[PDB]
């Protein structure tokens, strides 16, 4: 995974 | 419903674990025998530093109610390596910013407690107890606070809707006896229990509290119970849980309320709010402010989240795939509670370091990746 995408994870839960 | 419920909410648990890697530079999870309804970590540090926090036992009757130090391994584990009797549960539990050693509680039937650390050093268990007890509560509470400017001076309110202000300072403590003390000031300006109380970081005489009854209220201690409070303005239109003073802006504050929101205030125009932070599904109980940083905040929630927020990142747009998923604020979401959660505290000596309290006995030290904070 990825830093756009880990950033994102990081808003969903 | 609560079968359902329960394995809705584990699974997606440890699909968190799943993903901890790549969220989180770190995660301490404890177990605790009892829950803890309040946390609070000690200032400094000794030496990958150790480093200390407040906590608490909520026995409910049950057993024996222990004030604890606790002490953590941080850069990993953590002990408790202190237990100080208690009477009742411990509501909540502050240390005099002054002075660490001495503590306040909110204890049985609405008590205030002093404890005095520097007494008992060495001591593992400490069955003596405190070593004053503040007179005039009927109900129990969780609004405490303690005077920033004013040395020995805090705050206590509770369901029995008052506020009580009480001043310590001078008054010897000694493992001989309990001293009895009574408020110096008594408050009825609510008409509901209190929830959260707070003194302004850069004023001695400024005290701001919440309640049940829907009202942000602002008060001079200076001034005799005959006034009246200097502000007060309804918040919210459901019960407002919690109350923040921003520590580098001082007339920016912060509510968190049942009404699943935080609201912004700015202190000379209470009659309308500035902003409010959505994003939780259920109440609101606590809302905090990074020692570190002004835009940076915390909340935590029934919905057993708790949301990092970034407030430089208002007024900002972005793509719709995104709004789907929150605010451009919302900065990070911790869904590593598997219960609604009691008591937040950032770390003052760590920048991005955070402790919470879960109803379900978990104690949790956890850290947001470098990646999502750091730009």
């Amino acid at each position: 995974i990825t830093k756009p995408a880990i950033r994102r994870l990081a808003r969903r839960g | 419903s609560e079968v359902d419920l329960e394995k809705k909410i584990q699974e997606e648990y440890k699909l968190w674990k799943q993903n901890v890697p790549f969220l989180y530079d770190l995660v301490i999870t404890e177990a605790l025998e009892w829950p803890s309804l309040t946390v609070e970590w000690f200032p400094g540090s000794e030496r990958s530093s150790i480093q200390k926090l407040l906590l608490g036992t909520q026995t409910s009757g049950n057993d024996q109610n222990y004030l604890q130090v606790a002490s953590v391994q941080l850069p990993y584990g953590l002990d408790i390596v202190q237990k100080i009797h208690h009477e009742g549960d411990v509501n909540k539990a502050r240390f005099m910013p002054q002075n660490p050693d001495i503590i306040a509680t909110l204890g049985l039937n609405g008590n205030g407690y002093i404890f005095d650390l520097n007494l008992y050093r060495e001591q593992p268990i400490v069955q003596t107890g405190h070593q004053a007890c503040l007179r005039h509560h009927t109900s129990e509470g969780f609004g405490l606070g303690w005077n920033f400017i004013q040395e020995g001076t805090l705050a206590t309110g509770t369901e029995d809707t008052s506020i009580c202000v009480w001043d310590i300072k001078g008054k010897s403590l000694s493992l001989e006896k309990s001293i009895d003390v009574a408020p110096v000031s008594v408050y009825h300006r609510h008409t509901a229990v209190v929830n959260d109380l707070q003194f302004h970081l850069q004023h001695e005489a400024l005290l701001t509290s919440v309640s049940d009854d829907c009202t942000l209220q602002i008060h001079d201690t200076r001034l005799p119970s005959s006034s009246s409070a200097s502000q007060c303005v309804k918040a919210h239109e459901q019960p407002v849980n919690g109350v923040a003073f921003n520590p580098f802006n001082d007339y920016l504050l912060a509510t968190a309320s049942a009404d699943h929101t935080v609201a912004l205030w700015d202190l000379r125009r209470l009659n309308q709010r500035l902003h409010t932070l959505e994003g939780h599904e259920d109440e609101v109980y606590n809302v905090q402010w990074s020692p570190h940083d002004e835009p940076i905040l915390v909340t935590s929630s029934t919905d057993r989240r708790v949301c990092v927020w970034d407030l430089s990142k208002i007024g900002e747009e972005q793509t719709v795939e995104d709004s789907e998923d929150g605010a451009p604020e919302l900065m990070f979401m911790h869904g590593g509670h598997t219960n609604r959660v009691s008591d937040l505290s950032w770390n003052p000596n760590n920048k991005w370091v955070l402790a919470s309290l879960a109803d379900d006995n978990i104690l949790q030290i956890w850290s947001p990746s470098k990646v999502i904070w750091a730009s």
